[PDB]
């Protein structure tokens, strides 16, 4: 996580662009077995140090598109925390005016 | 209850077994009258008296004497039970010491007349560590009881044989040390006192607390903090207040043998700790015994750190022993010490309040005359980080300055009619060197709410967010949802932000650890971090405030690496401990844009330009001698619309009060000329600062905050920001 803050530190030339190459050399450390997995997460694709991207090494990319409109169902009834379900009201009201449509926070509007 | 515990009345007689205080209070205790009962006092000292309990004096005051009030080392007005000791007899050896301060003009033998008639056919009970001065002969004598082997709850009877002692030697130094220390001469930190209290509750009065926790909490404690805070004396509290069998040792004095000697008298220290069954061993400057294992640079340090870490828990269950240690700096000693099997509880001392600061100078001025003059309160809330070393050798030069300006003689010119003035301390508190200053301070402020102007909702906003989860826990432990730990502050770059936190934890009542931008950066060239965060995480609850952290991300990688692991420190706090977090910031295009995103500091909170009525709070503090701004047009300043830039309009009232001070330097020249100086301000100069008032931000900076309104829009490029 925060690969894009790894991503952001490059300017300075304490650059630590190194330390992903670090991070790949103890990439391939790992076989392809063992049975270890790798994730890596980031949200700007135009830094992301395209060494990294080479075949075999963290090989697909799976683009994240604009979420589905029904988190605010089990935002609330998945997590009570301490606090009851928002009874008697029309949850497709929120979607039907798409209010904060770009990304999350219907938890923050929870 | 403690239903005998009342105060102390003055001197109705002399001896101490003429003390008096009711006879229903020898009723409902059924304690007769010829028993030897045990009066409690200060540093465990209880006294044999045949107390001869009168119920025509008042029930609640002991008639104990000018010489008993220093026998059991108490004041007037202090709360004395009583113990009954019914063992007492006399034997054949006892000791006596006469004093030459009050002895010395009458001679003779050593059992003579100067204490026949009131101690003929006597057994009345003398007492070990009992000073009593008694007439005799034309002249007062003193009696200290130094020497008794018969059960020292004990009676001296000089019609029998005596082994009287006959050699007059002052003891004044055991006198100011009779006291030495106590409860009451600790002030300011209160808390801190209760915790150890309740850390050494188990080897004192109580050891069989066992069956209730099986733990025994474990044996050492840590006190740390600033140097010279008095860790010494916190600790000859305990020991002086426990009563067990105290055996400290000084660390340089154990570091001060030969080599192969360093264990020695320190395995015996151990060795002797281990015998008595109440026992608490104590060691001092552990950061010069026991260093981190890389600055073990010696050999013989890694000897003597070897040697202690075998001694303690080697020797287990055994006595109930208790280790304390005393130390200036806590990361510097080395990290196996500190463990859950050994020296856990990491208490802080801290620098005392301003509360703390008077409490302070409070038992210190117990024991001088004043001059009646000052209010010993201006000197505590104008100190401001000072140890209390620092506060005692204030209170030295006060002392010293009122005896400068008085002429060199031996008489009792200036003893008796000693004055130290409220210049002296201010002379003191000039060239005084408080070294407790630019630490990372902890307190309770009082920047007193009224006084920040603001904003209506975003200070209520504010208020909900910070106190109503904390006041209101029903409303935290049953309903509602995660805290949204974290509100960052942006705007016009001075406008009212660095006030707001300051009465949030004012009106929350809770700690404020700040820190402003740079001191990041200083400390971390002069880790930091973890220790900024071990101290709030002890102080909690706590709100952090980082102040400017605009100014650290122009520093630009060029020591950005700090922001990455004040992020990895904020992101390793859990949402309970009661800690509280603010971010504060002006120029919001170098934000550093992981700071906002959710999990992290998120509340945004734009501050905007402040209402027509920030100037009527700032003349609330008042400092340079005329009555204040009155009956002028205050709100028409705010009318012409004009210094409308976000703050500093303290700067047009700060001009206009040193106009102020001009025109009335120059009404006393001309009275020093010609040899009611006009002293609350007219219209006039508050019109002339308005002709030299300035825009502190410009439109165009109002207009890129309005821009700035919607600056949420984070991990995207900042496509040159047209
Ligand atoms: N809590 C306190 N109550 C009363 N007096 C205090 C207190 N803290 C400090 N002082 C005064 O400040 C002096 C400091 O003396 P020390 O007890 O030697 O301090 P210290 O903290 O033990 O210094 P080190 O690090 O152990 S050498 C004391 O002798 C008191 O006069
Ligand atoms: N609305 C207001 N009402 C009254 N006083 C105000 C108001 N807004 C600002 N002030 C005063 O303006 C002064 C400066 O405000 P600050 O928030 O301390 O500026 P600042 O530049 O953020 O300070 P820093 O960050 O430590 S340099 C203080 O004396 C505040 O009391």
């Amino acid at each position: 996580d925060e690969l894009d803050s790894i991503a952001k530190a490059r300017g300075g030339n304490g650059a630590a662009d190194r330390v992903i190459n670090q991070i790949l050399t103890e990439m391939d450390g790992m076989s392809t077995k063992k049975n270890v997995f790798i994730i890596g997460a980031t949200n700007r694709p135009d830094i992301i140090d395209p060494a990294i991207l080479r075949p075999g090494r963290l090989d697909q990319l799976i683009y994240i598109p604009l979420p589905d409109e029904k988190s605010r169902v089990a935002i609330l009834k998945a997590n009570l925390r301490k606090s009851p379900v928002a009874k008697d009201v029309d949850l497709e009201f929120l979607a039907k005016m798409t209010n904060g449509f770009s990304g999350a926070d219907l938890t923050e509007i929870c | 209850n403690r239903p005998n515990r009342l105060i102390v009345d003055e001197a109705i007689n002399e001896d101490n077994s003429v003390v008096s205080l009711s006879q229903p209070k020898m009723d409902e205790l059924q304690l007769f009258r010829g028993d030897t009962v045990l009066l409690k006092g200060k540093k465990r000292r209880e006294a044999v008296c045949i107390v001869l309990s009168d119920d025509t004096c008042s029930d609640e005051k002991i008639r104990m004497n000018r010489v008993v009030r220093n026998n059991l080392r108490v004041r007037l007005g202090d709360v004395i039970s009583i113990q009954p000791c019914p063992d007492v007899k006399y034997g054949k050896r006892i000791h006596v010491l006469p004093i030459d301060d009050t002895v010395e003009g009458i001679t003779g033998n050593l059992f003579e007349v100067y204490l026949k008639p009131y101690f003929l056919e006597a057994y009345r009970p003398i007492r070990k560590g009992d000073i009593f001065l008694v007439h005799g002969g034309m002249r007062a004598v003193e009696f200290k009881v130094v020497e008794t082997d018969p059960s020292p709850y004990c009676i001296v009877a000089p019609d029998t044989v005596i082994h009287c002692e006959g050699e007059p030697i002052k003891r004044e130094d055991e006198e100011e040390s009779l006291n030495e220390v106590g409860y009451d001469d600790i002030g300011g930190c209160r808390k801190q006192l209760a915790q150890i209290k309740e850390m050494v509750e188990l080897p004192l009065r109580h050891p069989a607390l066992f069956k209730a926790i099986g733990v025994k909490p474990p044996r050492g404690i840590l006190l740390y903090g600033p140097p010279g805070t008095g860790k010494t004396l916190i600790a000859r509290a305990v020991a002086n207040e426990t009563g067990a069998f105290f055996f400290l040792i000084n660390g340089p004095e154990i570091m001060s043998k030969l080599a192969g000697e360093s264990e020695s008298n320190l395995r015996k220290a151990f060795e002797e700790a281990e015998k008595n069954a109440p026992a608490i061993i104590f060691i001092d400057e552990l950061d010069a015994i026991a260093p981190k294992r890389e600055k073990t640079h010696g050999e013989v340090e890694r000897r003597i750190v070897s040697q202690l870490l075998t001694l303690m828990d080697g020797l287990k269950q055994r006595a109930h022993v208790i280790v304390m240690a005393a130390t200036n700096r806590p990361n510097s000693i080395d990290p196996a010490l500190r463990r859950f099997g050994r020296f856990d509880r990491e208490v802080d001392i801290g620098i005392p309040d301003a509360t703390g600061r008077l409490e302070i100078l409070q038992i210190h001025t117990k024991n001088m005359k004043l001059a009646d003059d000052v209010d010993l309160e201006q000197v505590a809330n104008e100190t401001h980080g000072h140890v209390g070393a620092d506060l005692a050798a204030l209170c030295s030069e006060a002392a010293l300055q009122a005896i400068r300006k008085k002429m060199d003689l031996i008489d009792a010119e200036v003893m008796n009619s000693l004055a130290v003035t409220m210049d002296d301390f201010r002379w003191a508190l000039s060239q005084s060197n408080p070294s407790a200053l630019r630490e990372t301070v902890v307190e309770v402020p009082q920047v007193t709410w009224e006084d920040i102007g603001g904003l209506e909702d975003v200070k209520r906003e504010l208020q909900e967010l910070v106190q109503y989860p904390v006041e209101h826990p029903d409303k935290f432990l049953k309903f509602g949802m995660t805290p949204s730990k974290g509100v960052l502050f942006y705007g016009p770059p001075g406008c009212g932000k660095t006030l707001l936190a300051k009465a949030i934890a004012n009106e929350c009542q809770a700690n404020f650890i700040s820190i402003k931008g740079p001191e990041l950066l200083t400390m971390w060239f002069g880790a930091n971090v973890r220790e900024i965060f071990d101290k709030a995480r002890q102080a909690a609850p706590c709100v952090l405030f980082f102040d400017e952290l605009d100014s650290i991300a122009k520093a630009r990688g060029a020591a950005d690496r700090v922001i990455n692991q004040i992020l990895t420190e904020m992101d390793g706090m859990s949402t309970k401990k009661n800690v509280f977090i603010i971010g504060a910031t002006n120029r919001p295009d170098i934000i550093d844009p992981a700071i906002l995103r959710p999990g992290r500091l998120d509340q945004l909170i734009y501050i905007p330009l402040p209402d027509e009525k920030s100037r009527v709070a700032i003349l609330k503090a008042n400092l340079r001698k005329s009555p204040v701004a009155k009956d002028v047009d205050l709100e028409f300043l705010a009318k012409m619309t004009n210094g409308f830039s976000g703050a500093d309009l303290t700067e047009i009232c700060q001009r206009a009060c040193k106009l102020a001070i001009r025109e009335s330097i120059e009404s006393e020249i001309r009275r020093e000329r010609e040899r009611d100086p006009v002293p609350e301000i007219r219209r006039d100069h508050f019109e002339e600062a308005m002709r030299f008032a300035r825009r502190s931000v410009s439109d165009n900076d109002i207009r890129k905050y309005e821009m700035f309104a919607q600056t949420l829009q984070q991990s995207r490029g900042f496509g040159s920001f047209r």
